[PDB]
């Protein structure tokens, strides 16, 4: 309904709190799943 | 420009921005205006007649 709005993405302040956690746990997956 | 030219250089700004700030001067943010810009801006047109 608003006039003059433009499409723009909104960043999440919670996003930096989760990007640094996925890398650590990825290594352990290959050490236990294959055997 | 609005209120800005009483202090010096007048700054180009669209009108719909201006009175949307005067809403911030009574206690309601822009949510009142833009969510009803079509009707709200139309009433002032009729009020002048
Ligand atoms: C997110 O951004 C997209 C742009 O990638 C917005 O969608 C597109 O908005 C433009 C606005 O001009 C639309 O263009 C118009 O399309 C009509 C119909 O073809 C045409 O007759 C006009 O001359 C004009 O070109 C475009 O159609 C539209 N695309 C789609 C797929 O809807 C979208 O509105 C933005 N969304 C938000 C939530 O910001
Ligand atoms: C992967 O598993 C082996 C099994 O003995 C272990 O020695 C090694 O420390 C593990 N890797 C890491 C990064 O802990």
């Amino acid at each position: 309904v608003v006039i003059g709005i433009v499409n723009n993405t909104v960043y999440d302040p919670l996003q930096p709190e989760l990007d640094s956690f996925k890398e650590e746990l990825d290594k352990y997956f290959k050490n236990h799943t294959s055997p | 420009s609005g209120w800005t030219f009483g202090a010096g250089a007048a700054l180009q700004i669209p009108f719909a921005m201006q009175m949307a700030y005067r809403f911030n001067g009574i206690g309601v943010t822009q949510n009142v205006l833009y969510e009803n810009q079509k009707l709200i801006a139309n009433q002032f047109n009729s009020a002048i007649g």
